[PDB]
């Protein structure tokens, strides 16, 4: 029935609607509820290592290849105006202000997004999730703050890391393989950089969807029904809007500043 | 395998193994080919069955979609051993007038 | 007198009424078994009398208080008297078999963390995984993965404790050594244990006050004696094979002639 | 004079040896219950008899010939003859309840849109799914979610059928409509059916000549009644409670002195 | 132990040697194997649909904002060189030769390629993917085979939609809201293309890991072992690995052609 | 609660209630603080015992590592019901010496 199609449609809209809505409270209670009896640190340093260090090898690489295809295509796109040793200064801005953190967030919210929501979602289907409160604690803050403490404080970090090793690839194509000239690269590079401007700029991008990602990454891991179905589709939902999410907050916050 | 006979005048005759492959043909050669010539009291007796599947039950039951379409009445005879009970578990138990 | 007594429980998910003004009355002591049909609310059930579920009103008379009405500072030292065991466990994949069952105590208690150590030692032999102090769950047969779950349960010495379908698919040594601990359980420590499983057989073999929960109706109750012969056609219909009766066997369909024939 | 033998039978997955020259020899007509401790292998026994696995040495006589040594060709044809119904139903969540039960038929034969309809139909009246013809299975609740499965099973009509844990976890309503089908198929329709279950009570039940499965050797067999009182250690600790026995209680630990005290 | 854990780690080496070794296999059974009883071409309907169109929107919004996000990129990076107009050489040369098919398959391996492997994923775990044996179809060619066509047949599609949303909307940034002019825009755009050798380029390198994607994307799906744990954690493998192949292939395609 | 006294001369006293709370003073305030000094043959005997759970249990077990870390050899007396259930049921039948 088309009426009742339209009846769903606005269900779903509604659904959304209180989605997010229950999903900020759940921050609110997870960073400033109360705090627990069985919390720590510890707990911290064992999520940040599976959520950070284990999503290390692939960002690596996928910032080595990202900063060598970056070089292979600015010299051959740039060679066409004579200004071929400003390529530093194109791997080394791009790499760094825009694409740096947008495929950083793409990612991070691919593997760390996604294996951090199915975690806390087979926490909650074999019921681990419940008993923590048969015993007592909280698990909005025992199971899920350090998910996003793991988060805030690793996909900057990753950026970083990422645009590093995106830039000396970038080189080491540039000067060993494109024969570009040693000195000349980081030249060009360093004066035309504009750390507070471009530099911070990027990492203040990578923050804010690093917020952004691991927020919904673990809502949606704690608010997915309990069956091997549910979380299956939970961390597609989580992929979904962790992809929509980086790039839409990319968009915004390279318009609050170009 | 088996087959079918007997038509115009009732007293369709069945032949031994209605199994999933000989249905197809003797539904079509069945109510077409013979229901639109009869004349009426479909008298369907299947005395020399061999052996017959659920297959035949719904063989046996489309020769009365089509008689019920063509009006005229029609039952069975001589229901079989194994028809018997394949219709005796889904109940069928009137469904099958004889 | 009694345990655990639910006065005037009503519960609604989505306003669903999942429960509707109940009236369940557990005795200490005694091992009772609350089941009832396919989706008929029973976990739900133990999450309310547990107090992970808040319920919509009534009250949970729980050895003493009732909890809904607790300060959050007094309900967490309540948590101490009450131990949950889920089928499938529930272990913490995280933490290995030893920290695993110490949890509660890690929780609730400040022991020198010898002395954790050997309470832990001695309810891992009590259940009998006690050479698996290191083994991590994920590593742990998943047989085993529940007895150790009952260890961590039985942790603290809860007065009462509360089982999730406990004998539930698994070879007839595994269920024969849970049935034997759930009820050892309840024979020494004298602690009041709330199974609640599908299964009929076993549940009405040990229990005692069994129960039946129904469509938020508690559909009556009794030891198993006067329940095998209660003779109320839903119930009768429950406890006995008897696939046709008040729960129907058909689906509603619109009719075998018609639909088949036109 | 026998539907199924497992002559010479062995085994392996990774080297692991999962079975290991075995003999089983089902008769017709009798409904046969085999089953094991936990991880046992039955479920591999089972895509085994039904050659969805090959077997890495022997042969499995089924209703005359044997199935590894057979063309494709061939092989699909006698598809035909066994049906299978796991737990947990496994219905296609793509098609409907209708397409559902249709699908065996869709394939293996060649009929009038029409005719398909009706066998569909009156299958799924013999198993009471009759009115749920358009619900997906996405839809349909975890109970009827196997009858409808059985439903597709005996489609075709096959002579001999397996069930994969068929009685595990349904409130005995369901778990008797499900005894009292099984039974049923085999009492009229006369076709060999072989229940695979760790629940041992229904299982003991209905079964005619059990067996037992353990770590790749067939644990001896016979009717329930031969099997009640076989007082081989590990049957006899198997078929009853009796927890302690051949297969141990406790974790093979060190000492439940020193590790405590030193 | 160190030895043992050096023992480890080449058995993981020979783990994922024989993994990919069993993949190829996999895939030659699935695309060349026979022709079974129960298949068609309605199947490759369904899937394509669910497939492609499910995930259309994701690519189509994504398009939308690193379109604009490129605009509002080289306006700001050209400006600075006088050369404002020659934005659309930018936005239309970047979005299409290497950054379009990279980001559609983060996004489409990202999506597609997760709620595609838990699709198969849960079906071999409850067992659903067994009973076609049983039943006699082969599900390598019932159950796989249509995903790999509606994977091969639509992330490239997805890559053109997705290249030329991103186009049209860097020009509706570009002209609307940074004000370049109209006609200059597409003039030189349409003068700095090189078709057979820019677009071309693009949509070989689209399909080349369009394969890549929807392969691994269904082989893991087919290989993960029956628990809901086991399918969380290959919806996850599915992705790194996705993502690792998509930019090491656009690497390699992008050395065989500058 | 509960409370400790009686040392240097066996005889170990124990009082009422044994839980989880009095538990870590009682250990500590026994384990250094009293066998550190007494002599030999500790006979800790439960009788003004009113209450107590496995953290009791495990207390006179700590009671005896440390003894026997001390040298000296100790025993139980008057063993309460409740202990004596708890011992019963995870074995303890004669780790604990009476
Ligand atoms: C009068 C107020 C009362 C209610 C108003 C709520 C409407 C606002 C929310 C819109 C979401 C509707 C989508 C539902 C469709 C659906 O099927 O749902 C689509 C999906 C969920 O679909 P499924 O549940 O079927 O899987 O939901 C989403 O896509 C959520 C993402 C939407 C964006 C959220 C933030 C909005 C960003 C700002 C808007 C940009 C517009 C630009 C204008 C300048
Ligand atoms: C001629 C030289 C060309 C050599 C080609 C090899 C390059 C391709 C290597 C594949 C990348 C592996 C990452 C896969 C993700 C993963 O492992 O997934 C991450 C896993 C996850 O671990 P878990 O098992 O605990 O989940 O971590 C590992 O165990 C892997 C650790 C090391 C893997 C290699 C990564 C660093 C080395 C990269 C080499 C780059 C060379 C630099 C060029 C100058
Ligand atoms: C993924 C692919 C990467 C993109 C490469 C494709 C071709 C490059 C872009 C086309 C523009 C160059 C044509 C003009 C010729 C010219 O005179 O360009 C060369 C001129 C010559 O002046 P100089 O000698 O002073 O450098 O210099 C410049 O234009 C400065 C810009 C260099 C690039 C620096 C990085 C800013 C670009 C945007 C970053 C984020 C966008 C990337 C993702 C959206
Ligand atoms: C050209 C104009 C562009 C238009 C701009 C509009 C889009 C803006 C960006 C889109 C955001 C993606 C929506 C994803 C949410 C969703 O899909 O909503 C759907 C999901 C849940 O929906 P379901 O459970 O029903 O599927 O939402 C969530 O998971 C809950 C949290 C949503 C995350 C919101 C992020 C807000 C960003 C705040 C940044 C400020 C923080 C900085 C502090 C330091
Ligand atoms: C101003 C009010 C508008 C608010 C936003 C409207 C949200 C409407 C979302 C519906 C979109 C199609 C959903 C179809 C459902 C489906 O099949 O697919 C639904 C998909 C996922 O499919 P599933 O149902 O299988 O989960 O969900 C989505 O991802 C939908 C994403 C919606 C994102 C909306 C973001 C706003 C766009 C910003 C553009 C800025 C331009 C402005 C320039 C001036
Ligand atoms: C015109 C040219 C034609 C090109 C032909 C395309 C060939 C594509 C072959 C790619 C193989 C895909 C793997 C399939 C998925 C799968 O099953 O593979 C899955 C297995 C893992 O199996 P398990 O994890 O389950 O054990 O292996 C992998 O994870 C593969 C990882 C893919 C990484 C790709 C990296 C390539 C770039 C390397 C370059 C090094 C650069 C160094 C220079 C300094
Ligand atoms: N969070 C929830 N949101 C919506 N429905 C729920 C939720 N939790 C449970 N339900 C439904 O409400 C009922 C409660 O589930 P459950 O506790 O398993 O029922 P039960 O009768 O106590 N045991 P069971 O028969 O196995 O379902 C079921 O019908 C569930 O589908
Ligand atoms: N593909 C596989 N790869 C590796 N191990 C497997 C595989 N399939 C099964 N196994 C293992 O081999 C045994 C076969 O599983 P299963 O068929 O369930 O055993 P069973 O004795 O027939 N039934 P059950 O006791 O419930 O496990 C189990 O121990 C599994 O862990």
């Amino acid at each position: 029935s088309p009426l009742e199609r339209i009846r769903l449609f606005g269900r779903a809209g509604l659904d959304v609607v209180a989605a997010l809505g229950r999903s900020t409270l759940f921050l609110g209670h997870a960073l400033l509820g109360r705090r627990t009896p069985g919390t720590g640190l510890h707990l911290l340093v064992k999520q940040l290592y599976s959520v950070g260090v284990l999503s290390l090898a692939i960002i690596v690489v996928s910032g080595l290849f990202i900063g060598m295809v970056l070089a292979l295509q600015g010299y051959n796109i740039l060679i066409s105006y004579g200004s071929e040793q400003a390529v530093g200064q194109m791997v080394a801005l791009t790499l760094l202000r825009e694409l740096g953190p947008v495929v950083t967030g793409l990612l991070f919210a691919g593997r760390a997004g996604s294996a951090l929501t199915a975690e806390i979602g087979n926490m909650k289907a074999t019921e681990q999730l419940s008993s923590l409160e048969m015993i007592g604690v909280d698990p909005l803050k025992y199971i899920v703050a350090p998910r996003l403490w793991a988060g805030f404080i690793s996909m900057p970090l990753l950026a970083a890391i990422f645009s590093v090793v995106g830039i000396w690839g970038g080189a080491m194509v540039a000067v060993d393989w494109l024969g570009v000239y040693e000195g000349s690269f980081w030249a060009n590079m360093q004066n035309s950089v504009q750390f507070t401007e471009d530099v911070l700029n990027g990492v203040i991008k990578s923050i804010v969807f690093a917020f952004v990602v691991t927020w919904i990454a673990v809502y949606q891991g704690y608010d997915c029904e309990p069956t091997s179905e549910g979380i299956s589709r939970a961390t597609t939902r989580t992929v979904v809007y962790a992809s929509l999410a980086v790039l839409g907050l990319d968009f915004i916050l390279t318009a609050l500043m170009f | 395998q088996a087959s079918l006979r007997e038509g115009a005048a009732g007293e369709l005759q069945l032949a031994g193994v209605l199994d999933y492959s000989s249905g197809p043909a003797l539904r079509e050669q069945g109510g077409r080919l013979i229901r639109a010539s009869q004349a009426a009291e479909l008298v369907v007796d299947c005395s020399a069955v061999e052996r017959s599947s659920s297959v035949g039950i719904s063989l046996l039951l489309a020769f009365i979609r089509d008689a019920r379409k063509a009006g005229k009445v029609l039952s069975v005879r001589a229901l079989p051993d194994d028809m018997r009970e394949i219709a005796k578990v889904s109940s069928l138990l009137e469904i099958l007038p004889l | 007198a009694y345990a655990v007594e639910l006065k005037g429980l009503t519960f609604k998910r989505g306003s669903r009424a999942i429960f509707d003004n109940i009236d369940v009355r557990i005795p200490r002591g005694k091992v009772t078994g609350i089941m009832g049909p396919s989706g008929c609310g029973k976990t739900t059930l133990l999450r309310l009398i547990a107090s992970q579920l808040r319920p919509s009103k009534g009250e949970v008379w729980v050895n003493g208080q009732n909890l809904p009405q607790l300060s959050r500072g007094d309900l967490f030292d309540m948590r101490k008297q009450f131990g949950v065991l889920f089928q499938s466990g529930a272990l913490f994949t995280d933490l290995d078999v030893f920290e695993n069952v110490a949890f509660p105590l890690r929780v609730h208690t400040q022991l020198p963390e010898e002395m954790i150590r050997d309470i832990v030692l001695m309810k891992l032999q009590a259940v009998g995984l006690r050479g698996a102090v290191e083994l991590m769950p994920d590593e742990l047969s998943g047989g085993m993965k529940r007895r150790v779950a009952l260890a961590r349960a039985i942790a603290l010495d809860p007065q009462i404790l509360l089982y999730d379908e406990p004998f539930v698919g698994q070879d007839p040594i595994a269920m024969g050594v849970l049935v034997r601990l759930i009820r050892l359980l309840n024979d020494a420590l004298g602690i009041t244990s709330i199974v609640v499983s599908h299964d009929l057989a076993e549940t009405a073999s040990i229990a005692d006050y069994i129960y039946i929960v129904g469509d938020g109706r508690v559909l009556g109750h009794g030891t198993p004696d006067v329940l095998k012969e209660t003779d109320d056609p839903r119930i009768r219909q429950f406890v006995k094979g008897i696939p046709d009766g008040p729960v129907p066997f058909h689906y509603p369909a619109r009719d075998y002639r018609a639909d088949l024939l036109g």
